[PDB]
C-alpha cells in the first residue's frame, strides 16, 4: 500500500493532494473538539426577541432580570 | 451629486484603461530588454491618446453581418458589463453598497460571454465563430472555479457583502489561509479575461477580427477594465488592506497599490510564458483546478465547524 | 434607484461610444470598396465535444447554483445536517466529475 | 543611500542643460536628457557629443539643428541632415571626429 | 564526442517525488522564469535613440554608390565596364565614347539601385577605384524611379561624399 | 479665415495621431524579414515610436513588404492590401519589393511591389539595414505629418 | 531605464485613487461629514427611517441627542 | 481537434534561382547562395565555395580554412538563435526573441565588419574568403563569446525546464529514426531521434577534423529534444569557436592561384600578369573543369549540398540545390497525424524551415 502511494505521488499528486484534503475534510469534524463549540455559538446567537415568560409562581430557574444569576451565561465563550 | 459620484467612477476607469495599455507597453519593454513607447509624449503618456484618436479616424471594415442589431449590442454589452463591475467594489466604500455585491459580480462576468458569442455569430465567418465558441468554451469553463473558489473563500466571510471583506481580514491577509485558493483563484481570473498564457484569441482570428477599429477599441477596453476590475476584486478578496474609517485614503492608496502590483503580475505574466494549447487548459480546468477546487470547498466547509471560527452573518 | 441611475448611466455611457466609434469614420468619404476564410464555402462542422463540455458547464452550474446558499447556511443550528449534506452536495460535484472522467468525456478538450 | 546620487545626477541633468527650458528642449527634441562632452559643432548647428561611460551604441550621438538649407528641422529631425565628416565619427566607422 | 540530450531516469525516493511533486503544486519554475523576466526589467535596455543616436557601423560597409574623381577634378571612370561585368543582377548600364581631348571616359553610367544586391563586386572589380559602395543606408525614396541613378546622380553622390568615402578607403585599402 | 485655421489645426492633429500609432503588417516573404525583426528587436525597438510588433491585417495601417514577391504570392499581396482599411500606406523593402532586384530577370518574381500596390516608401538594400528600414519609417512619418486631407477638403 | 515606467504607473495609479477617494468624499459632504449609513437589514432601514423621522428636518444624518428631550 | 492530413503548398518564394545561376559565373552566382538559407549565408557560401574547389582541384589556404569555421559557427549560432526564439515566438514565450536578438544583432555587426554586409557578405569565396580580418575583430569575437554561455542560460532557464514549454514539445513531431533515414531528414531532424550523425564528423570538412567538441543526440525524436539540440549546439559552437580564436593561424586568405582567386589591388595596379588575371577573373571568370560535383555541408538546419555540373566554361551548366528544409516539410504531413492544430505551428519550428532554401 505503501508503493502504490509513491506511485500516485509521483505520477498524480494534484489528485493525491485532493484525496488528502477531502478526506480530512470528511473525518476531522467529528474528530474535533471545537466542533461543541459551533453550535453552542449558533444556539447562542439571539437573532429573536427573548419572549417573556409569564411568572406562575414556579420557575426557579427563568430569571426576572438580565442581571440576575439564574440562567443561560456565556463566560465560556468570552473565555474560549 | 450621486451622478458626480457615478462620473467620478466611471471616467478614471477609461483613463487607467487607457493608461494600462501604456504600463503594459513599457513594462513588456523593458522585460523584453527594450524600451517601450516614449516618443509620443514625454515618457510615451501621450501614446494612448495618440492611438485612441488614430482608431476611431480609421475606416470602417464595413463587413456584412448575419445581424446589424448584435453587431451594435456586443460592444454595448461588454463596455456597460465592463463598467457594471465595479459599482459594489469597497474601496474603503463601494458606489452602490449591496448586500450581495459578490454574486452581483459574479452574475455580471457570467453574462460577459454574449459579447463574445453575439460577437462570433455576428461575423459571417465560420473561423470567427469556431474561435469565438471556443472563446466562450474557456469562460465557461472557468467560471466553475472562480465560482467555486469564491464560495469557499467566502464561506470565512460569512455574506456575500463586499464591505464585509475588510472588516474580515483585519488580523490577517485572507491569502494566508487560502493561498491554494488565491493561486487557483488568480490563475482563473488570468483565463476569464482571455489573457497570456490563455490567450488563444491571438494565437493560430479572435472572435471580433470583423469589427471596425473604433469597436475594436472598445472591445479591447472593455477588456481592460475587466483586467483592473478583476485585479481589484482580488486585492479586496485576498490582500484586504487597513482601513481607518476617518481616514478613508489610507485604504485607497494601500489597496491602489496592491491592485497597481496585481495588474503589473499579469503584465508580467505575458511576458514569461508561452500559451496552452486549448486542451492543455481545458485539462488544467476540468482535471487540475477543479478536483483541487471541490476539495478546498469540502475544507473551507467543514474547517469552521472543526475550529469553531463560523463568522457573522451581519 | 441609485442603482437604476448607475445602469442607465453605464448603458447610455456605452450607447455613447459605439455610437461615436460607429459614426466618426463615417463623416470621411474614403472610397466605396469592392472587395470581391480558412474554410472555402463549407457549411459549420457540428463538434460533439464543444456541446459536451458546455453542457457539463450547465450541469455543474447548476450544482454550484445548489452550493450557492454555503456561507448563510453554516449560521444554522442543525450544523451536523448541514455539514453532511454541504459535504455531499460537493462529493456529488466531484462523483459527476469522476464520471465525466472516466468514461472519456474529458477528452481532447481535457 | 545611493538613491540620493541618482536623483542628484536628475538634477545635475537638469543643470547640466542649462536649466529647465533647455532641459524641456532636448526631452522634446530628443527624447532623452542625459548631458555628454560637446566633442564638436558642424556648419549647419548640428553637435555632436560623447559619453564613454554610455554603453556602445549611446556613447556618441547628435543634437540635430534647428534649421537647416532653409527647412525648419525644430521636430524634423532626419538621419540625413549629418554632414559625412561626421558621419565617420557617428557611425563608429573611426575614434576621431 | 556525442553527448546525450534528455536521458536522464530520475531519482523515486520520496526526496525527489517529493521535490517534483512541489515543483508540480507551488510552481517553482514558473516563479524561476518570472525572476528571469524581472532581472530582465532592471536591466539598462540595448535600445539606441536613432535618429541621434547611430547604430556602429565599419569602413567595409557597403551603402549607396558613388563615383569617385582624382585628386585634381578628374573622374576616375575609365569606361572598361567590367563592374557592369562582374555585376551580378546586371544593374550597371554603361556606353562610352572618346569625349573632346580623347579621354575614355563614360557618357552612360546607370545603376538600377533596385536591382542592386549591394554586394560590392563593382567597386572591387574596379581597377582605379571609380565606383565605390560607400558609407549611406539612409537615401529611401517616396518614387520607385528616384531609386534609378544615371551618371550624373552617382557623380554628384561622389561629390557629396569624398570626405567620408577616402577615409574609409584609407583605412580598408590595406586589406585590398 | 478662421475656418482655415480650424482646418490646418485639425489636420495637426490628425497626422499627428496618425503618424505617432502607426502600426504595421509585415510580409515576411524573404530576408529582409530578418532585418525587419532586427528593426523589432531591443536595439532599434519600432515600439518606442508607437510602431507596434505584428498587428493584425484588419487593423494594420501599413503594409511592409519585405522580400521577394513571386508571382505565386501576387494575388496574396493584393488581397491582403485590399483587406486593409484607409489609410492604408506600403513600405516596399529592399531590392526585390523594389524592383526585382536580384531575380529581375526571372519568370517566376514580380518585378517590383509596385506594379501590385500603390507604394509609398522605397527602402533600398539588399537588404536594407534596421536602421535604414527605421529611416524608412520616419520618412513615411513626415509623409504624413505634411498631409493636407482636411485643408484640401475645405477648399474643395 | 525602468524608473521610464513609473510615469505611466502614476497615472494609472492616480486615475485609480480618485473612485475610492471621491466617493469618501461625497459620502461624507452627502451624510453630514460622516459616513454613509449601511442599510442591509430591514431593522437598520428602519432605524434609519425612524431618524429621518425624528430629525424633524426630514434627513436621518441630522443627529438628536438629551436636548431633544426634557 | 485532430489533423487528419497536412498539405503544405510551397512555391511562394519560388524565385527561379538555380535557373538564374546558368546564366551567371561562380563569382556572380555565389550571392545567390547567401539568399537561400537566409539566417545560414556563410554557411551556404562554404558549401557552394567547396563544391567549385572541388571541382577546379585546388584548396583554400589554412587562415581561410580557420576563418570559413569560425564564421561558420558564428553563422550557427544565428541560425539557432532565430530556430529557438522564433519556434518560442510562435508558440507564445515571446520575450528570449527580444533577448536573443541583441547577441543576434552583435553577430550581425561581426559580418559587418569583415565584409561590410550585416547578412549577405559575400566573403566566403571559391578559393578561400575574400578579405583578410580586421584588426581588433577576434578580440570582440573573444569579448562575445565570453559572454554567450549566460544569455544561452538565461534562454534555458526560461524555456527548457518551463512546465507549458514541455507540454508543447514533449509528444509532438515523434520521429522513428528508419523514418528519419527514409524521409531524407538530415542534421537535428536526425539526431532528435538517436541517430549519431553529423558531416562535419563524418565527411570533415575545412577544419573540423582539427576542432573538438560534441554532438548532442535525443532519445524520443520529439520537438523537446530537437530543443536541445539546437541549445546543446549552440553550447558546441561556443567550443569551436574558441578553439577557432586560439589556433587561428598566420597566412594568406584566397588561394594563391591567381587564376582562380583575384590578386591584391596593389600587385594589380603593378604587374601585367596580375591586372590580365583580375581582368579576366572579373569578366569572364575561371574556367571549371567538367564534371559534377555533389558537396555537401552539415549547415545548421541539416545537410545541404551542392549538385554543381560544369561544362568546362566559365558558368555552371547545373547547379541544383539541396536544401534539409525541402525534405523537412515533405515529411511534416506524416509529423502531424495525430496532432492538433496548435502542434503543427511547433512541427513547423522544430524544423527548422525557411522557404528560401525550400523554394529556391
Ligand atoms: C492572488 C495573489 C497571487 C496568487 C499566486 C499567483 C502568483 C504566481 C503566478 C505564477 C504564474 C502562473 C502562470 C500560469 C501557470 C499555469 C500552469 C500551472 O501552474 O498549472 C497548475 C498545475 C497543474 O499541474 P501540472 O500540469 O503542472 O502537472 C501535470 C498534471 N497531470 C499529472 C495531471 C498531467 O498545478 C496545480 O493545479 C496546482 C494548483 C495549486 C495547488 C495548491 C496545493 C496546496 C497544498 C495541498 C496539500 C499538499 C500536501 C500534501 C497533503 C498534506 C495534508 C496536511
Ligand atoms: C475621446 C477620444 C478621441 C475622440 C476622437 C478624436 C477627436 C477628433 C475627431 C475628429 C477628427 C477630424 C475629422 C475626421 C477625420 C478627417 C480625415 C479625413 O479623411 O478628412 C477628409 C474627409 C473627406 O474629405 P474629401 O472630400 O477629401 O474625401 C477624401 C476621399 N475622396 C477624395 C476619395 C472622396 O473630410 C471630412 O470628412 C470632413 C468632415 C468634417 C471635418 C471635421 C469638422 C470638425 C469636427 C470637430
Ligand atoms: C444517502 C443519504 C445520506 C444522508 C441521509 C441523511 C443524513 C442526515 O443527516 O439525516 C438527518 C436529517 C435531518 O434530521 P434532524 O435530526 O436534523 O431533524 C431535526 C428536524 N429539523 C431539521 C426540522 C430541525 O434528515 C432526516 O432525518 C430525514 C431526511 C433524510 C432521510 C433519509 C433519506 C434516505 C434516502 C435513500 C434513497
Ligand atoms: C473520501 C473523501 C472524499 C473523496 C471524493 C472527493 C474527492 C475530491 C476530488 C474529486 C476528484 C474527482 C475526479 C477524480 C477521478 C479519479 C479517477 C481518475 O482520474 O482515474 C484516472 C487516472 C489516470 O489518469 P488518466 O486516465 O490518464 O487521465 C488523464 C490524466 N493523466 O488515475 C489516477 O490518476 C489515479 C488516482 C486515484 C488514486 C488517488 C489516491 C489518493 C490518495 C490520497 C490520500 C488518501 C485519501 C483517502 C480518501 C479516499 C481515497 C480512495
Ligand atoms: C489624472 C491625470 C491624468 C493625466 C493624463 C495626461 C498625462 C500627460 C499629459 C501631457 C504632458 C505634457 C505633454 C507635452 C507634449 C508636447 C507639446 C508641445 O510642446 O507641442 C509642440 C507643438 C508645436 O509647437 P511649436 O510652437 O510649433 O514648436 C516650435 C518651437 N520653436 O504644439 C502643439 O502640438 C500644440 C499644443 C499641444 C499641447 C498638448 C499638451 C498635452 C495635452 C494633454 C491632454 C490631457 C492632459 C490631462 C487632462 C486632465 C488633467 C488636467
Ligand atoms: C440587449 C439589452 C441591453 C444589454 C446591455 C444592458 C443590460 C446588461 C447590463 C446591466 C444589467 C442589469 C442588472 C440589473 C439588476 C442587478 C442585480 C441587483 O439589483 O443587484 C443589486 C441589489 C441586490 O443586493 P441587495 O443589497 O440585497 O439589495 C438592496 C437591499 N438593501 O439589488 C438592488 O439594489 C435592487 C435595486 C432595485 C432593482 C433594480 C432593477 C433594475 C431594472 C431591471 C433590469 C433592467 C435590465 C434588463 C436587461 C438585463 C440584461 C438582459
Ligand atoms: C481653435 C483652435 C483649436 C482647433 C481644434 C484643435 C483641438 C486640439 C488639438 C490639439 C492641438 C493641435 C496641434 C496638434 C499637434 C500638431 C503639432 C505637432 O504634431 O508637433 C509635433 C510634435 C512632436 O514632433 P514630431 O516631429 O512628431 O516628433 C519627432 C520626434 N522628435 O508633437 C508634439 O509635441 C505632441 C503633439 C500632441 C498633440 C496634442 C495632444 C493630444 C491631443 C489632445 C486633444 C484630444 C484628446 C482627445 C481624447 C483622447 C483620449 C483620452
Ligand atoms: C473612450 C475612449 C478611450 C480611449 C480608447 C482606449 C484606450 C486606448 C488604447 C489604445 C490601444 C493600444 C495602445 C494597443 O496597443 C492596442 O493593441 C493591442 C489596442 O487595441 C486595438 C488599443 O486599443
Ligand atoms: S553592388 Fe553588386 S549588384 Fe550592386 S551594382 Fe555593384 S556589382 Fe552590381
Ligand atoms: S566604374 Fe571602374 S570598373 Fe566600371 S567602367 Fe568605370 S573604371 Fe571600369
Ligand atoms: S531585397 Fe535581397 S536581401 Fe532583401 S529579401 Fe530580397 S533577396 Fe533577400
Amino acid at each position: 500500500v505503501a508503493a502504490f502511494l509513491k506511485n500516485v505521488w509521483a505520477k498524480e499528486p494534484v489528485l493525491v493532494a485532493s484525496f488528502a484534503i477531502a478526506g480530512l475534510a470528511v473525518i476531522l469534524p467529528t474528530l474535533s473538539p471545537y466542533t461543541k463549540y459551533s453550535l453552542m455559538i449558533n444556539r447562542a446567537t439571539p437573532y429573536n426577541y427573548p419572549v417573556p415568560l409569564r411568572d406562575d409562581g414556579n420557575m426557579p430557574d427563568v430569571p426576572s432580570h438580565p442581571q440576575d444569576p439564574q440562567g443561560p451565561s456565556l463566560e465560556w465563550l468570552k473565555r474560549l | 451629486m450621486f451622478m458626480i459620484n457615478v462620473l467620478t467612477l466611471i471616467i478614471p476607469i477609461l483613463l487607467a484603461v487607457a493608461f494600462l495599455t501604456l504600463v503594459e507597453r513599457k513594462v513588456l519593454g523593458y522585460m523584453q530588454f527594450r524600451k517601450g513607447p516614449n516618443v509620443v509624449g514625454p515618457y510615451g503618456l501621450l501614446q494612448p491618446i495618440a492611438d485612441a484618436i488614430k482608431l476611431f479616424i480609421k475606416e470602417p471594415l464595413r463587413p456584412a453581418t448575419s445581424s446589424i442589431s448584435m453587431f451594435i449590442l456586443a460592444p454595448i454589452l461588454a463596455l456597460t458589463l465592463a463598467l457594471t463591475m465595479w459599482i459594489p467594489l469597497p474601496m474603503p466604500y463601494p458606489l452602490i453598497n449591496m448586500n450581495l455585491g459578490v454574486l452581483f459580480m459574479l452574475a455580471m462576468s457570467s453574462l460577459a460571454v454574449y459579447s463574445i458569442l453575439w460577437s462570433g455569430w455576428a461575423s459571417n465567418s465560420k473561423y470567427a465563430l469556431i474561435g469565438a465558441l471556443r472563446a466562450v468554451a474557456q469562460t465557461i469553463s472557468y467560471e466553475v472555479t472562480l465560482a467555486i473558489i469564491l464560495l469557499s473563500v467566502l464561506l470565512m466571510n460569512g455574506s456575500f457583502t463586499l464591505s464585509t471583506l475588510i472588516i474580515t481580514q483585519e488580523q490577517v491577509w485572507l491569502i494566508f489561509p487560502a493561498w491554494p485558493l488565491a493561486m487557483m483563484w488568480f490563475i482563473s481570473t488570468l483565463a476569464e479575461t482571455n489573457r497570456a498564457p490563455f490567450d488563444l484569441t491571438e494565437g493560430e482570428s479572435g472572435f471580433n477580427v470583423e469589427y471596425a477599429a473604433g469597436p475594436f477599441a472598445l472591445f479591447f477596453m472593455a477588456e481592460y477594465a475587466n483586467i483592473i476590475m478583476m485585479n481589484i476584486f482580488t486585492t479586496t478578496l485576498f490582500l484586504g488592506a487597513f482601513h481607518n474609517p476617518y481616514m478613508p485614503e489610507l485604504y485607497t492608496i494601500n489597496f491602489t497599490i496592491k491592485s497597481l502590483l496585481l495588474s503589473i503580475t499579469f503584465l508580467w505574466i505575458r511576458a514569461s510564458y508561452p500559451r496552452f494549447r486549448y486542451d492543455q487548459l481545458m485539462h488544467l480546468l476540468w482535471k487540475n483546478f477543479l478536483p483541487l477546487t471541490l476539495a478546498l470547498c469540502m475544507w473551507h466547509v467543514s474547517l469552521p465547524i472543526l475550529l469553531s471560527s463560523i463568522p457573522p452573518q451581519t | 434607484m441609485n442603482l437604476m441611475i448607475t445602469l442607465l448611466t453605464n448603458f447610455t455611457l456605452a450607447t455613447l461610444l459605439v455610437t461615436i466609434a460607429f459614426w466618426l469614420p463615417q463623416l470621411n468619404v474614403y472610397s466605396e470598396k469592392t472587395s470581391p476564410d480558412p474554410m472555402g464555402s463549407a457549411r459549420l462542422p457540428f463538434s460533439m465535444k464543444f456541446f459536451l463540455v458546455a453542457i457539463t458547464f450547465l450541469l455543474f452550474d447548476l450544482e454550484i447554483a445548489l452550493l450557492l446558499p454555503l456561507p448563510w447556511a453554516s449560521q444554522t443550528t442543525n450544523l451536523n445536517t448541514m455539514l453532511t449534506m454541504a459535504l455531499l452536495l460537493i462529493f456529488l460535484l466531484a462523483v459527476s466529475l469522476a464520471y465525466e472522467w472516466t468514461q472519456k468525456g474529458l477528452e481532447w478538450t481535457e | 543611500m545611493e538613491l540620493l546620487q541618482v536623483l542628484k545626477r536628475g538634477l545635475q541633468q537638469v543643470s547640466g542643460h542649462g536649466g529647465l527650458r533647455g532641459y524641456l528642449r532636448v526631452l522634446f527634441r530628443a527624447n532623452d536628457v542625459r548631458v555628454g562632452t560637446l566633442v564638436g559643432e558642424d556648419k549647419y548647428g548640428n553637435k555632436y557629443y560623447e559619453d564613454n561611460k554610455q554603453f556602445f551604441g549611446r556613447h556618441r550621438w547628435v543634437i540635430y539643428t534647428t534649421e537647416m538649407n532653409g527647412k525648419n528641422t525644430f521636430w524634423d529631425v532626419d538621419g540625413s541632415m549629418v554632414p559625412p565628416e561626421w558621419h565617420r565619427w557617428l557611425h563608429c566607422m573611426t575614434d576621431d571626429p | 564526442t556525442y553527448k546525450y540530450v534528455n536521458l536522464r531516469e530520475p531519482s523515486m525516493d520520496m526526496k525527489s517525488v517529493t521535490d517534483r511533486a512541489a515543483q508540480t503544486l507551488l510552481w517553482t519554475e514558473l516563479i524561476r522564469g518570472l525572476g528571469m523576466t524581472l532581472s530582465y526589467l532592471f536591466r539598462e535596455p540595448a535600445t539606441i535613440n536613432y535618429p541621434f543616436e547611430k547604430g556602429p557601423l565599419s569602413p567595409r560597409f557597403r551603402g549607396e554608390h558613388a563615383l569617385r574623381r582624382y585628386p585634381s577634378g578628374e573622374e576616375r571612370c575609365i569606361a572598361c565596364k567590367l563592374c557592369e561585368a562582374v555585376c551580378p543582377a546586371q544593374a550597371i548600364t554603361i556606353e562610352a565614347e572618346p569625349r573632346a581631348d580623347g579621354s575614355r571616359r563614360t557618357t552612360r553610367y546607370d545603376i538600377d539601385m533596385t536591382k542592386c544586391i549591394y554586394c560590392g563586386f563593382c567597386q572591387e572589380a574596379c581597377p582605379v577605384d571609380a565606383i565605390v559602395e560607400g558609407p549611406n543606408f539612409e537615401f529611401s525614396t517616396e518614387t520607385h524611379e528616384e531609386l534609378l541613378y544615371n551618371k550624373e546622380k552617382l557623380l554628384n553622390n561622389g561629390d557629396k561624399w569624398e570626405a567620408e568615402i577616402a577615409a574609409n578607403i584609407q583605412a580598408d585599402y590595406l586589406y585590398r | 479665415s478662421r475656418g482655415e485655421y480650424v482646418v490646418a489645426k485639425l489636420d495637426d492633429l490628425i497626422n499627428w495621431a496618425r503618424r505617432s500609432s502607426l502600426w504595421p503588417m509585415t510580409f515576411g516573404l524573404a530576408c529582409c524579414a530578418v532585418e525587419m525583426m532586427h528593426m523589432a528587436a531591443p536595439r532599434y525597438d519600432m515600439d518606442r515610436f508607437g510602431v507596434v510588433f505584428r498587428a493584425s491585417p484588419r487593423q494594420s495601417d501599413v503594409m511592409i513588404v519585405a522580400g521577394t514577391l513571386t508571382n505565386k504570392m501576387a494575388p496574396a499581396l493584393r488581397k491582403v492590401y485590399d483587406q486593409m482599411p484607409e489609410p492604408r500606406y506600403v513600405v516596399s523593402m529592399g531590392s526585390c519589393a523594389n524592383g526585382g532586384g536580384y531575380y529581375h530577370y526571372s519568370y517566376s518574381v514580380v518585378r517590383g511591389c509596385d506594379r501590385i500596390v500603390p507604394v509609398d516608401i522605397y527602402v533600398p538594400g539588399c537588404p536594407p539595414t534596421a536602421e535604414a528600414l527605421l529611416y524608412g519609417i520616419l520618412q513615411l512619418q513626415k509623409k504624413i505629418k505634411r498631409e493636407k486631407r482636411l485643408r484640401i477638403w475645405y477648399r474643395r | 531605464m525602468w524608473f521610464e515606467v513609473l510615469p505611466g504607473i502614476a497615472v494609472m495609479g492616480v486615475c485609480l485613487f480618485i473612485p475610492g477617494m471621491a466617493t469618501a468624499r461625497i459620502h461624507r459632504f452627502s451624510n453630514g461629514g460622516r459616513e454613509k449609513r449601511v442599510a442591509h437589514y430591514s431593522y437598520q432601514w428602519y432605524l434609519m427611517e425612524r431618524d429621518r423621522r425624528v430629525s424633524g428636518v426630514n434627513r436621518y444624518y441630522v443627529s438628536k441627542g438629551l436636548e431633544n428631550i426634557d | 481537434e485532430m489533423v487528419r492530413k497536412c498539405d503544405p503548398h510551397i512555391g511562394l518564394l519560388h524565385r527561379g534561382t538555380e535557373k538564374l545561376i546558368e546564366y551567371k559565373t561562380y563569382l556572380q552566382a555565389l550571392p545567390y547562395f547567401d539568399r537561400l538559407d537566409y539566417v545560414s549565408m556563410m554557411c551556404n557560401e562554404q558549401a557552394y565555395s567547396l563544391a567549385v574547389e572541388k571541382l577546379l582541384n585546388i584548396q583554400p589556404p589554412p587562415r581561410a580554412q580557420w576563418i570559413r569555421v569560425l564564421f561558420g559557427e558564428i553563422t550557427r549560432l544565428l541560425n539557432h538563435i532565430m530556430a529557438v526564439t522564433t519556434h518560442a515566438l510562435d508558440i507564445g514565450a515571446m520575450t528570449p526573441f527580444f533577448w536573443m536578438f541583441e547577441e543576434r544583432e552583435k553577430m550581425f555587426e561581426f559580418y559587418e565588419r569583415v565584409s561590410g554586409a550585416r547578412m549577405h557578405a559575400a566573403y566566403v569565396r571559391p578559393g578561400g574568403v575574400h578579405q583578410d580580418l580586421p584588426l581588433g575583430l577576434m578580440d570582440d569575437i573573444y569579448e562575445f563569446s565570453k559572454n554567450f554561455s549566460l544569455r544561452i542560460d538565461e534562454l534555458e532557464e526560461m524555456l527548457t525546464n518551463n512546465r507549458i514549454w514541455r507540454n508543447r514539445t514533449v509528444d509532438i513531431g515523434v520521429v522513428t529514426a528508419e523514418d528519419a533515414l527514409n524521409y531524407g531528414f538530415s542534421g537535428v531532424m536526425l539526431r532528435g531521434s538517436g541517430i549519431q550523425w553529423d558531416l562535419r564528423k563524418t565527411q570533415p570538412y575545412d577544419v573540423y577534423d582539427q576542432v573538438e567538441f560534441d554532438v548532442p543526440i535525443g532519445s524520443r525524436g520529439d520537438c523537446y529534444d530537437r530543443y536541445l539540440c539546437r541549445v546543446e549546439e549552440m553550447r558546441q559552437s561556443i567550443r569551436i569557436i574558441s578553439q577557432c580564436l586560439n589556433k587561428m593561424p598566420p597566412g594568406e586568405i584566397k588561394v594563391d592561384d591567381a587564376k582562380v582567386s583575384p590578386p591584391k589591388r596593389a600587385e594589380m595596379k603593378t604587374s601585367m600578369e596580375s591586372l590580365i588575371h583580375h581582368f579576366k577573373l572579373y569578366t569572364e571568370g575561371y574556367q571549371v573543369p567538367p564534371g559534377a560535383t555533389y558537396t555537401a555541408i552539415e549547415a545548421p538546419k541539416g545537410e545541404f549540398g551542392v549538385y554543381l555540373v560544369s561544362d568546362g566554361s566559365s558558368r555552371p551548366y547545373r547547379c541544383k540545390i539541396k536544401a534539409p528544409g525541402f525534405a523537412h516539410l515533405a515529411g511534416l504531413d506524416k509529423m502531424s497525424k495525430g496532432h492538433m492544430l496548435a502542434d503543427v505551428v511547433a512541427i513547423i519550428g522544430t524544423q527548422d524551415i525557411v522557404f528560401g532554401e525550400v523554394d529556391r
